[PDB]
């Protein structure tokens, strides 16, 4: 009920050279940007994923980004998301995702970054997102893809990984941040793309998690993340991704969802925003272009439900993991 | 506007700059606690500086005195909450807080849960103070029956109660410690008032289709069960006539016959999904698939006539 009206004048057609655009020249305007500079690595990432998809990569800076990656990892081996900042799982997968997009993983030292996952899990199989130690099962899932993109799954405790993941499913057959945490659609597709990595999804109730999260859709369209609150384009990826990963995907109206998500581009300086008429950044830009590729849009490369990257990228380093259906 | 923030957009990048030169100089020090609290308030999420904080005060507990230390830690309290004021959604927030009172001697539980529930009554979906709630309670020892009680106050004052409806899922099994009948019964009582009293509300329909499935066999329905479980048919029934856009009772129906028996109610759980399609079209593949999954069912059911 809570829910977004679209207007009737919204964009109803891809503009993917807008988008292409709006990416290239991010962070060029220069510009208050500065502010996010917190997650620079996984802005990189964002920025860099989304062109991949687009066919576009070539416009960006690949020779600047190295020199930056590697300038990012610290002696622990964990890579910070800008210069100067501290380590942590997040960054440390973007970078690796980054990397692997490039074709380029040796810049950095592997052997180290396998180090810097091992030290961060705890003896109930959990991941802490740094040496401060919070624990989210969205650092579950950062271990795990950063490992599986660099072929070291095996350097962790897989099996206290797995019970740990499961101790976090709940009532409603989503997952949480932590045992006894709320169903979240952010922390269900870490779940999901989880347990498709470590080859577990014969233990979620894909039925029941499916029925969850086909509820997401609102009647105007577009997908929220949990009970009662507003669409968000970005959801378009959370929801639709861990749809995929269940074998799902068919439960949402992709006619409907795919109009919000096109209703979320600014047709004058491209990019998406989290809702219609909002400001467009390059977070809900990749999110938006990823869920379009999932809903089968032609002009867009296939998008890996679990690591969002191309396909053909996962492909290449042979990580493709088995899916429901 | 646009100048204003030119301004504190050059504020923030001299105090970064300046925390960023303190820290390389091994400055740990309040200086670094003034220039972080100006960057924090508004910017929350830049981890790194909650790092330094952390930095700052494990430093300074080595060198100054006890009293000098739990003053430190008392006013860090209080710059946490003015923090979860301004952005009570921050994980880096609601993080230093439970890395400090983890810390202490010493820590004051019963008026951090009293900082839920303010938190709380601002806004009952705030998953981070949920969390932090369940934390405390661990730490403190509290039971699950307390907190069984806390959310009955939560769901019955208002709605927007999933999150209350999701903690009691947690709990309820604790305090027990699959359902015991006894228990299942006081809960269907509970959520049948909630979702009668405001039909709109998705969670109370969603904790009941869990309490469904949570049962004995059924077919060995007790007599009590098998007569609440009618009743609740009835009830949706009459529902449905109040309200007939309302998708939930419809689905609760189908279900309910499920739960009573499968192939008396094939025909009644047939012309229910075919209305139900039409009052929500959106989960049409949904329930195509769900109507299919419950004729297989009843397949192997006919088949098991001998
Ligand atoms: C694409 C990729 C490979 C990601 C890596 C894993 C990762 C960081 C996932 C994010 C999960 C998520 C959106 C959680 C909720 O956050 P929130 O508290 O912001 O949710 P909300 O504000 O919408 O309630
Ligand atoms: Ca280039
Ligand atoms: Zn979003």
């Amino acid at each position: 009920q809570k829910d977004v009206t679209i207007k009737s004048d919204a964009p109803d057609t891809l503009l993917l050279e807008k988008h292409a655009d709006y990416i290239a020249s991010y962070g060029s305007k220069k510009y208050e940007y500065c502010m996010s500079e917190y997650l620079r690595m996984s802005g990189v990432y964002w920025g860099l994923t989304v062109m991949d998809l687009m066919g576009q990569l070539h416009r960006m800076n690949k020779e600047e980004i190295l020199v930056f990656i590697k300038s990012c990892q610290h002696e622990c081996g964990g890579v910070s998301a800008s210069i100067g900042h501290d380590p942590h799982l997040l960054y440390t997968l973007s970078a690796v995702q980054i990397l692997t997009l490039y074709d380029s993983i040796h810049v950095i030292n592997v052997d180290k970054v396998v180090a810097y996952v091992q030290s961060l899990q705890k003896e109930d199989g959990s991941f802490a997102g740094d040496i401060w130690g919070e624990i989210d099962t969205r650092f579950s899932f950062c271990a795990v893809a950063t490992l599986a993109l660099l072929g070291k799954l095996d350097a962790i405790n897989v099996e206290k990984a797995i019970e740990f993941v499961l101790s976090c499913m709940n009532f409603d057959g989503g997952f949480g941040c932590r045992p006894g945490s709320e169903s979240h659609a952010g922390q269900i597709y870490c779940c999901t793309g989880f347990l498709a990595i470590t080859s577990q999804l014969h233990q979620v109730n894909s039925d029941l998690l499916g029925w969850w999260l086909c509820e997401r859709q609102l009647p105007s369209g577009g997908l929220n993340g949990r009970p009662e609150k507003l669409p968000d384009v970005c959801y378009s990826w959370w929801v639709l991704a861990s749809l995929k990963i269940i074998g799902r995907l068919h439960w949402i109206d992709r006619e409907k969802l795919r109009s919000f998500i096109l209703a979320c581009q600014d047709e004058e300086t491209g990019g998406f925003a989290d809702r219609p008429g909002d400001m467009v950044d390059p977070f809900h830009t990749l999110f938006g272009i990823a869920g379009l590729s999932l809903l089968g849009e032609e002009q867009i490369k296939p998008v890996s439900p679990v690591f969002c990257m191309p396909e053909e990228v996962l492909q290449r380093v042979n990580v493709q993991p088995e899916l429901v259906s | 506007k646009r100048l204003e923030r030119e301004q504190k957009l050059k504020l923030y990048q001299s105090a970064t700059q300046a925390v960023f030169q303190k820290r390389q100089a091994g400055e740990l020090d309040e200086s670094v606690l003034e220039l972080t609290s100006q960057i924090l308030g508004a910017n929350p999420d830049f981890a790194t500086l909650w790092n330094c904080r952390r930095e700052v005060l494990q430093h300074l507990e080595t060198e100054k005195s006890p009293e000098e230390s739990a003053a430190l830690v008392k006013a860090e309290l209080g710059f946490l909450e003015s923090c979860l004021r301004v952005n009570p959604k921050s994980y880096g927030t609601w993080h230093h807080r439970c890395w400090l009172l983890s810390r202490l001697p010493e820590p004051n539980w019963a008026r951090e849960l009293e900082l839920c529930a303010r938190f709380l009554e601002a806004d009952e979906r705030n998953f981070h103070c949920w969390d932090y709630r369940r934390f405390v309670a661990a730490q403190a020892a509290v039971a699950p029956a307390e907190e069984l009680a806390f959310t009955d106050s939560l769901i019955t004052r208002n709605f927007s109660n999933y999150s209350s409806w999701h903690y009691r899922s947690c709990l309820l099994p604790q305090l027990h410690p699959r359902l015991p009948e006894n228990v299942l019964l006081k809960e269907l009582e509970l959520v049948q008032n909630a979702f009668f009293t405001d039909p709109n509300d998705q969670s109370a329909w969603f904790y009941h289709r869990w309490l469904l499935g949570a049962g004995s066999g059924r077919c060995e329905l007790s007599v009590e069960k098998s007569t609440v479980l009618q009743s609740e048919l009835e009830s949706c029934k009459e529902l449905q006539e109040l309200e007939p856009e309302n998708k939930w009772c419809l689905l609760t129906i189908i279900l309910l016959m499920r739960a009573l028996d499968p192939l008396l109610y094939e025909k009644e759980t047939l012309q229910y999904f075919s209305t139900l399609k039409a009052v929500d079209p959106m989960r049409a593949a949904y329930l195509d698939d769900l109507r299919s999954k419950f004729l297989l069912e009843n397949s192997v059911l006919k088949m098991e006539y001998a």
